[PDB]
DNA sequence: ATCGATGTATATATCTGACACGTGCCTGGAGACTAGGGAGTAATCCCCTTGGCGGTTAAAACGCGGGGGACAGCGCGTACGTGCGTTTAAGCGGTGCTAGAGCTGTCTACGACCAATTGAGCGGCCTCGGCACCGGGATTCTGAT
DNA sequence: ATCAGAATCCCGGTGCCGAGGCCGCTCAATTGGTCGTAGACAGCTCTAGCACCGCTTAAACGCACGTACGCGCTGTCCCCCGCGTTTTAACCGCCAAGGGGATTACTCCCTAGTCTCCAGGCACGTGTCAGATATATACATCGAT
């Protein structure tokens, strides 16, 4: 009889769903065929990026003394990080606000 | 049915937008120029969104139509995809 | 009575801390419905669609004002003028 | 059946910040970000397969697409994570 | 053996300017333009089919992609040309 | 079996309907392709080609030339508002620039 | 019959806006391309058309940048372009310093 | 090998500025222009070499450069064949 | 310095509505097996990339004088900011009603697939005309007078 | 206005090399038949988008007044331009070599497709606690003295 089912996410040591990513790759018209390791690699990359953003946003929330992450903390995390800002440069975070910035020449004498 | 609605973007609202942009002093001719710029931007986004709505045989513009219209203008928007 | 510029700096600090929409909702909704009449008649709108349009428009205008402020400071001025907006939009590649 | 990434994003947040919660609006932002990055990597990998007259998308195409899209130090660590995951998966 | 659009570009040129020739470098520019526009329109049509949960790209998707990608009066005349061609094709 | 006709001749076009259909099938664009989509796409491509070629030929004639070179294509594209809007982010190799001097730099009097 | 300052500059503007040839010498640009590429992969070969395409893209990009820099200089009531003008133009474009 | 960025000479930069319509050039412009060109070239060449390495080739082709420019929004016409 | 007005930062309590956890089931993911064709690998060939050398001439580099352009300082007049009293309409809560989005079922037209055929398009060869280059005369334009 | 001299335009003659035409052949487009399912259309559910009313109060509006700032003008000096002379290196052609890109053939192992099974993940429900609001109050900041 069948062995106990083991999720491909658990095999690869991941939190993000490998099977769902595989299904999305197969149905997106990206190619005729999808290799076995492509969903694993993609899920790992997506999980890593999510972890980086969540860590920066959690730090921004803690500095604000808040225990919840809101879009403002995500915007602060993205705009204050050079690489994340470079990756998400053309993106608008809804209710994210702006970085507080005043030109020096505009400051009082 | 609707006329002169661009005046609804009042001078204090434009001032608030410029304050968020860090502007300190604003010329009096800025307000009409800003209204024209906003109208052009809105016209281009709404045109693409309505094209998406018409393609789907729908009579209602959804947030996904607006998101796709923005996406195709290089202005990706987060937080409205679900 | 505060000197000119103190209240402006306080307003800049206040509006750069917050994240709420700075344009009133009903006038913007009326503008959106008026603009869309030229493309299709009897068009309905999801409320989230109008909210998405407002978020996009306000972000676009705030970014434009940042670039305009840079152009104004380049000409050794503290006042933004229509020529600053025109220069910023021209350097961005936007339609005149 | 409206699928999303909220449960996996929540698990990742609990891994990196066990004390910290997230609002639903910020979760929507996270879902949009995940979908966007998926679209970018998948499109670049598809273009890479088409450029080389291949019909299969393998982990090489994913790695090259990640190298093309992610800047600087982000690309290095993402490549490391993907390689580690593939190696672990290949060993069951 | 490398396929290009040179013979159809030359036919179109002879229709619009009977006495005018074209250099090889300009032909290369024209081939790049044709390939670029084809890719733009096909990508937009594929996205339109994906958005509406359809598996077929038809002339309706091409028309919508043209209305999305071409500016102003270019879109009107291109749409008219496409409609006239399809009408002639189906009648024959 | 009848005398075979090209689909381009049926649609009254100079651009190849069959090649466009094959490029759409090879493309990874959709699972299926309708019968009118290649015809519509070929007609649109032919119309755009004719527009650019007519403008470039006019530019060449205005220079007393009988052969179109990349310079004439650049002059045609940059002088037409719609084409300039469509080809805004495009670099024409060996095309040059539009002659344009800022009026403030012109000699006084 | 010495020409006044600015006459020869205007003549050069006319001449170089009328023409389409490349303005950077090919052999120094090829050396620059090979030197830069060495930092990504050693023992790299280049097709001649590859270097030609790179040079075309580079010259086009720099000419467009100089146009935007000229506009920035005219905005500040000057006729001389300065590094601040290039920096402002690149900043408004959204390019990285 | 070594000091190649100085091969982009002052007269060459003047020619590029003249095609851009510039009438007068400050003396500090040449170094800034050299830095700008170096950054642009580094980005494009990095992308092109990634494309070359994926194909397991040792030779950079014009198609690699065209793809690298395309993915930076700098589409180039006239080298695709 | 210095005190006054005042918008802002800090401390504590209340509550409410949104986040975090629990449950059922169903529908998407996993395991097993087979076929076949995509891709990896080895050998080959020939083309195209790299290296070297000599000359010769156009371009780059250098030096120098000067004039024109950048920049700082000053004056002035006007246009923007700030504050106050009035008015306008945005926001909110509630109700009613219907357009239309979403889902399901039926059925047929349409597009994939396959095999055979032929004509369109490709690659190679040859030639002759468009374009470039040169030289000399005519016109324009610039700068000092 | 004048007039000398450099730059440019025009007109003609020569030549060369690339565009354009022609021919063989092969392989991609076309035709005809079959069949499976995608999508077009009809019908039903019930969500949510629109319209309207009344109240409240915050925001917008209009006006007055002062001064901060934009802008024009002038003076200075330095640093860019124009030009002549010397140096240097790019470019062109010619020759050699071998590296690696493209192609073909062979094999096998990796992925799609089908079927069965089951446990993950999503709609629904609900409680409790994070942050907003309220109030009091310290306190740093502006700004005229």
């Amino acid at each position: 009889a069948r062995a106990k089912a083991k999720t491909r996410s658990s095999r690869a040591g991941l939190q993000f769903p490998v099977g769902r990513v595989h299904r999305l790759l197969r149905k997106g018209n990206y190619s005729e065929r999808v290799g076995a390791g492509a969903p694993v690699y993609l899920a790992a990359v997506l999980e890593y990026l999510t972890a980086e953003i969540l860590e920066l946003a959690g730090n921004a929330a803690r500095d604000n003394k808040k225990t919840r992450i809101i879009p403002r903390h995500l915007q602060l995390a993205i705009r204050n990080d050079e690489e994340l800002n470079k990756l998400l440069g053309r993106v608008t975070i809804a209710q994210g606000g702006v970085l507080p910035n005043i030109q020096a020449v505009l400051l009082p004498k | 049915v609707l006329r002169d609605n661009i005046q609804g973007i009042t001078k204090p609202a434009i001032r608030r937008l410029a304050r968020r942009g860090g502007v300190k002093r604003i010329s009096g001719l800025i307000y009409e120029e800003t209204r024209g710029v906003l109208k052009v931007f809105l016209e281009n986004v709404i045109r693409d969104a309505v094209t998406y709505t018409e393609h789907a045989k729908r009579k209602t513009v959804t947030a996904m139509d607006v998101v796709y219209a923005l996406k195709r203008q290089g202005r990706t928007l987060y937080g409205f995809g679900g | 009575r505060y000197r000119p510029g103190t209240v402006a700096l306080r307003e800049i600090r206040r509006y750069q801390k917050s994240t709420e929409l700075l344009i009133r909702k009903l006038p913007f909704q009326r503008l959106v419905r008026e603009i869309a009449q030229d493309f299709k008649t009897d068009l309905r709108f999801q409320s989230s669609a109008v909210m998405a349009l407002q978020e996009a428009c306000e972000a676009y205008l705030v970014g434009l004002f940042e670039d305009t402020n840079l152009c104004a400071i380049h000409a050794k001025r503290v006042t933004i003028m229509p020529k600053d907006i025109q220069l910023a939009r021209r350097i961005r590649g936007e339609r005149a | 059946r409206k699928e999303s990434y909220s449960i996996y994003v929540y698990k990742v947040l609990k891994q990196v910040h066990p004390d910290t919660g997230i609002s639903s609006k910020a979760m929507g932002i996270m879902n949009s970000f995940v979908n966007d990055i998926f679209e970018r990597i998948a499109g670049e990998a598809s273009r890479l397969a088409h450029y080389n007259k291949r019909s299969t998308i393998t982990s090489r195409e994913i790695q090259t697409a990640v190298r093309l899209l992610l800047p600087g130090e982000l690309a290095k660590h993402a490549v490391s994570e993907g390689t580690k995951a593939v190696t672990k998966y290949t060993s069951a």
